[PDB]
């Protein structure tokens, strides 16, 4: 792995916004968005590089910009100017090369943005960040007090190794500014004191290395003709919008930071259920402001479990024989409820309640006897 | 009973859940929930500063030119206005 | 001293039972299960999380001959194309027009954060059973674990207890099972190499980090018509995450007999079915001479009301003369009648009060008192309240359910 | 002079009817009735509304223990935890470990905003009824307003009626009503001492200012687990709440008749039921014998069309002749038809217009010009407009709603 | 019943959830969100006194909180930081004392928040907000010209009151600052010229007051001693995140602004419908662009009522007898409509076709005879 970070540079992409909504190159292109936390956090990956300086010595408040203009160059600007949001303005937890932590409220779509400056860019990706929670017992903010459950959030701190991405040589950075169309015949000049590769192929393909304002052999259109530099080594991310190196091998290999990491967080108890008693029966009186769920299931020799989000204050009538039952209400522990055989009338004194007593007591046998 | 791995060890034994664990606060009986051996640390709280450059002690910052020392050195009675 | 005795498999609840031996006191015997989880042997084949395609930067060629190779990358696919012109931010990146070619590039990898919510495949057969034992008799405690199969004794420190077969069986793992997150599912996947697009095992790996990655998730790119430059691609919904959606209820709360799923050995532990006949060998040490128990004379029974209920309902009071101070066991000799308490210190003329859990209308047990055999019959009415958190003690049996005045009226 | 008649209790549909007597020329004299109300008895006994938890400050002892005594608040429930460590912003608040208590307790009070939500619960009874209803006779206009009992007279200006009691009695009301902001409803609320929660009655009590109200909502208090200090509670959600939510169709949209319900006597006026009868004597100073009232002969009919309907569709001619011009009522004996017209100008040999209405088929009715009577008869067709906005001013009645054609048919 | 603030003070609460997202300490902790009116009012109460300097002089621009230092004492801010919201921005409408009114679309949270740069806190609670119309025929925004109904709506005015708090005396608030560890033993060190009493069980349960640092008997650990102050004697609210006194009496009570009050209202009128008239019935031609409730009933024994929200342009059939029925449409008054008998055919008839005419009338009296 590599960790030193001024050998690397920052690079322009297509966004498929921008601040006029148009198909757009903006130096804040964004990749991939990740939404795995049980928090509501978001880890974003940029196209600019944060919390370094110009030449790369780890300044906290600086990030690179890469410049628009001609014989681009890598540029700063104060941290204060970026701003993501999603539906409203969200909150910045940490930031560290390509990557920028966050917590955002639900919404539709991801945006990151400079505030201010010389140049306001944007860059908006679908993708759909609804509210999530932990456990059962469907919340909206973490109770004060509340049963401790295992959870699985982001690391805020820079300093976590999360994964694994790559970079490559930078590939041909081709301008139209290089080329002059005066009169019958080609021109092409390099900025001050940088030497461009021109080459291109009229009448046979040919190539070289000048300085100044050079003459071609002889060949009419300049649209045909392209030039780049070739004084540029920094390593690029392996991105979908740039032109391959005639090599494009691995180079270097730095950290994506933020690991998912295990932690405990609390989860709200449901109000505890009013139990009415009736013979091989059971009724819960449950209530809940929220989505909650509750689960039953017996004890014999077949299952069928049942599961249903209840929302009100209702009441449900369920049954329980002599195997047994056990139901689960939001966070709270399972509990067993078993069943006696108590029916009405007398075993003994007259035959007339003996009967009684036989009959709700295996409805079947005492009929065929 | 064996305590559980949710839970933090203190050096007593001790267990408590992991969030008090690393807060400024002693959670615990010999104060081992915040001593610079189970939590790193470098700069010191907000409410607290450094004293000493050297025993790197933390008082309140409200402990300064009062007139009595609240150090193991002599730098608490000097450097204040009028 | 062996003792074949059969003990139903219903954890938590004892199940008291006498041993006898001509010339020698009666030695009071109980057994009760605290643990019972059965484990089936497994074997992983592959686990699956969400894939996460990569698109390398396209390579382009100014009108030369372009035709990728086969690599080893997970669903790698090649598509080269003809007739097109490349727009950067600095324009015309190719200078030759009309012909020049470039190719597309997909493969798939494993997500960066998907280290944690991997789901791991499973096949799992010949589920065990391994049980817990706690057995006392005469005033000493064993603890011990056993096996169920009929020849491995699980032996203590001076115990032999031999668990035969046990009757029924049954396994809540189905043949095929899956893993994530330490819920225990029950799904069938598709196996090794032959995967589905849009299903679970979307993309395969024998490992987390391994590099042997085979997915199939049918992607098919597209000629690029745009005036700049990036390759179109589109994919097929992620399989593991479809499946995420509609997952349905797991395992743990669907298997029958009260069976609590454990995930990281896959158990079973802790649930009730079938009985389990065991065989325990018990040391003479702890017998002694007939001529040291006390002995009683005229022991009778007189029954308080009860009621048939999983808890100790029943009274009982008893009468006798005995002749010196000792502890003489208590125990009924009827399959529907469990006591209380095993040992009793016995006066000279005292009376003792006991405890019991009856299953039928009409309480005709006899009761063995330190091998004083005693009859007594009563009647006593249902309970009231009919829901209680404790389990049943005793079985209906079919038999003593029916009360006596029933059976004289019906011959 | 007493006359006994029945009037139907239809408010806005007069009836018309004379009394007759010796020597002396029979005066007209209708019934009608403008509004009627019907006010039972009520008997508040509580008035509830969406209670406010107010939760004290919890206590603390440093180093004790404490026990706390019940109070008679509304739902006030009390609890201890020992072995609690509370903190706030300056941390340490009890120089004590693991031997420290803490007081948790909690009540019901009425909400500060609900002293216009208020809901009142009553219990009404003996439905009586009031009419005012205007009386003219002889040119002569007044107006009373007496009860229903056939004890109670109402008198003003020698002017003595009697009602009698109704044919068909009946309420709107059920035993149990409820107001809310001034629309009632029609519900079964609890007894005054048995509540239940999540459900209406709630909270009682005698007025919204009283000092002592009593309620239960199952306050139930957990285990304070938490760094700081902070009591937990969870309670029922608001019975009050949930009623309004799931009231139904308040009473001023579903009580029959179209008796609509004031609220602040809780009334029930205008509406229309049964035959309420009437006894009424007149002074003579409102009588003209036969001598100054002129008399007349040779009465005919003829009508030029005839169409049965509510309003007055009919039309009727009269020719006649008589010997003294003056003032001569007209009035149909028949029940099935009725005459708009009151009193008539009488010539020598004149000819009036009337305007009649009527219920059946065949207009065969007979009326009275000054006590000489005739008869009259015609065919009537069925309106074509089959919605109006008017009350039908007669009732169907049979023997005459049978037209005479089918009448000889069947015969 | 007083209304002086300069014998109160404000409170330091426990918001469940501050800025940062995470339970915390805060001083504008609110602790009931009243919303019983009918044009979205809503009666905030928190935990800081508002419309007062920290003297407590009544003064519009100014209000109090207590301040987070250990010597803690109650400090001034300008009144323009405090703002309110739930989905967007509330506008505040008044302040007295603790509570203070505002109105703002219906969301799922009510937070009030100090933005300046100093301190800045945002305390916020669970609160269902949901917009409420008065009457029938469901509105945004009260229409110009309409019908006026009675509506209940909170009075901007701060003179008026409906309630009744109450304050008790300030509990014990202990510092963890106002002990020390130097060597072996504790040092109770009180503030700059101020007195602090210290209450402990060390070796022996012991007190003492004092003004200047001293030293302990027989005391081996900071945490076993804890000293606090005796300068608060102001009133303060008995919110359930305090500690009680130990008599905890009633003493002194203030009012509840914003009381509610009654006021003519408007409220839109629905499209009048559009009869047409059929033998023994009634069909309505109905429209409305917004839910609407129509209501029916009889006029005879039996109501058989019928009513139901409408949001389309349908059309309902309903059926009048001789007694009729009367129909309610949205706000209009109840009109009533009778029915009377135009069956076909001649009840005069030259051919047999008098039984039809007598078959629509009494369906089942004419069969048999
Ligand atoms: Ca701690
Ligand atoms: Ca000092």
């Amino acid at each position: 792995i590599t960790d030193d970070f001024t050998l690397t540079s920052p690079y322009l992409g297509f966004c498929p916004y921008c601040r006029h909504s148009a198909p757009c190159f903006s130096p804040i292109k964004i990749e991939n968005v990740w939404d795995e936390s049980d928090d509501g956090s978001i880890r974003i990956q940029v196209s600019a590089q944060f919390g370094y300086n110009q030449a790369g010595t780890a300044d906290v408040t600086k990030f690179r910009y890469m410049s628009y203009d001609h014989d681009h160059d890598i540029k700063e600007d104060s941290m204060e100017k970026i701003a993501i949001s999603t539906s409203g303005p969200c909150r910045r937890l940490g930031h560290k090369g390509y990557f920028l932590l966050a917590q955002c409220p639900p919404g539709d779509s991801v945006t990151v943005s400079i505030t201010s400056g010389a140049s306001e860019n944007s860059c908006t990706v679908e993708k759909k960040i609804r509210r999530k929670f932990v456990g059962r017992e469907e919340y909206l903010f973490p109770p004060v007090q509340g049963k401790l459950v295992k959870c699985h959030v982001y690391d805020r701190l820079k300093e976590t190794s999360a994964g694994y991405i790559t970079m490559h040589r930078p590939g041909p950075h081709a301008y139209k500014s290089y080329l002059k169309e005066a009169s019958g015949e080609v021109y092409i000049k390099p900025p001050s004191g940088k030497n461009v590769t021109y080459e291109c192929k009229c009448g046979d393909y040919s190539t070289g290395i000048v300085s100044t304002q050079t003459k071609m052999n002889g060949c009419t259109k300049a649209r045909q003709c392209i030039a780049y530099k070739l004084d540029q080594t920094k390593w690029v991310f392996n991105s979908p919008d740039l032109i391959r190196h005639t090599d494009h091998s691995v180079q270097g290999k730095l950290h994506i930071p933020f690991r998912l990491t295990p932690t405990v967080c609390p989860v709200p108890l449901a109000h505890t259920p009013t139990v009415t008693k009736w013979f091989k029966g059971i009724t819960l009186h449950l209530t809940a402001t929220r989505p909650t769920l509750l689960t039953t299931r017996k004890l014999g020799l077949r299952a069928d479990a049942t599961a249903e989000w209840i929302t009100g204050t209702t009441s449900r009538n369920f049954s329980v024989g002599r195997e047994g039952l056990e139901y689960v209400w939001g966070n709270h522990e399972p509990v067993r409820v078993w069943a006696q055989e108590s029916a009405p009338g007398d075993p003994h004194g007259w035959p007339h309640e003996i009967i009684i007593h036989y009959y709700h007591r295996h409805p079947v046998y005492t009929v065929i006897v | 009973k064996t305590c559980a791995e949710s839970d933090f060890v203190c050096n007593n034994g001790q267990c408590v859940p992991s969030r008090w664990k690393c807060d400024g606060d002693p959670d615990c009986e010999d104060g081992s929930d915040e001593s610079p051996e189970q939590c790193h640390m470098r700069t010191c709280r907000i409410h607290e500063i450094s004293c000493g450059a050297h025993s790197t002690q933390c008082i309140p910052v409200s402990w300064r030119c009062d007139g009595e020392n609240d150090c193991d050195s002599g730098e608490d009675e000097e450097n204040c206005g009028n | 001293f062996e003792h074949a005795t059969t003990v139903p498999n219903v954890p938590g609840i004892p199940y008291k039972a006498l041993v006898e031996r001509a010339g020698y006191a009666p030695l009071n015997l109980e057994i009760t299960v605290v643990s019972s989880e059965l484990t089936p042997s497994t074997n992983k084949e592959y686990v699956t999380c969400k894939f996460h395609t990569v698109i390398p930067s396209p390579q382009v060629k100014c009108c030369g001959s372009l035709e990728c190779k086969a690599s080893s990358k997970a669903d790698y696919t090649c598509r080269v194309f003809g007739g097109v012109y490349p727009f950067m931010w600095g324009g015309a990146q190719c200078f030759c027009d009309s012909e020049n070619t470039q190719l597309s590039e997909a493969y798939v990898e494993f997500a960066p954060d998907c280290t944690i919510d991997h789901a791991v495949a499973l096949k799992v057969h010949t589920a065990a059973l391994k049980v817990g034992l706690r057995i006392v008799y005469g005033n000493t405690t064993a603890h011990l674990d056993t096996f169920v199969n009929g020849v491995t004794p699980g032996s203590s420190r001076d115990l032999k207890v031999i668990a035969g077969p046990i009757s029924a069986a049954f396994s809540p793992f189905d043949h095929k099972v899956v893993i994530r997150k330490g819920l225990v599912y029950n799904y069938d996947f598709p196996e090794y190499g032959a995967m589905k697009p849009g299903a679970f095992g979307d993309i395969q790996a024998s490992s987390l980090d391994a590099t042997d990655i085979v997915a199939r998730t049918d992607i098919r790119l597209l000629k690029p018509s745009v005036k700049n430059i990036h390759v179109p691609y589109t994919q097929a919904v992620s399989g593991y995450e479809m499946w995420k959606n509609n997952s349905g209820r797991p395992l743990q709360e669907t298997a029958p007999f009260g069976c609590k799923i454990e995930v990281e050995p896959l158990r079973a532990s802790n649930c009730a079915y079938g009985h389990i006949p065991i065989s325990i060998d018990i040391p003479d040490a702890a017998f002694v001479r007939s001529s040291e128990s006390p002995t009683i004379l005229e022991v009778s029974c007189t029954v308080a009301d009860c009621i048939y209920s999983a808890d100790f309902g029943g009274s009982l009071t008893l009468q006798y003369k005995a002749d010196r101070e000792g502890h003489c066991p208590v125990h009924s000799h009827s399959t529907t009648a469990v006591l209380k308490e095993a040992t009793t210190h016995v006066t000279a003329t005292g009376s003792i009060t006991l405890h019991f859990s009856t299953s039928s209308p009409q309480a005709n047990f006899i009761v063995s008192l330190c091998g004083k055999k005693t009859t007594c019959n009563a009647e006593c009415k249902p309970p009231a309240d009919h829901i209680i958190g404790e389990p049943h003690k005793v079985d209906q049996e079919f038999q003593a359910a029916v009360s006596k005045t029933s059976w004289n009226w019906l011959l």
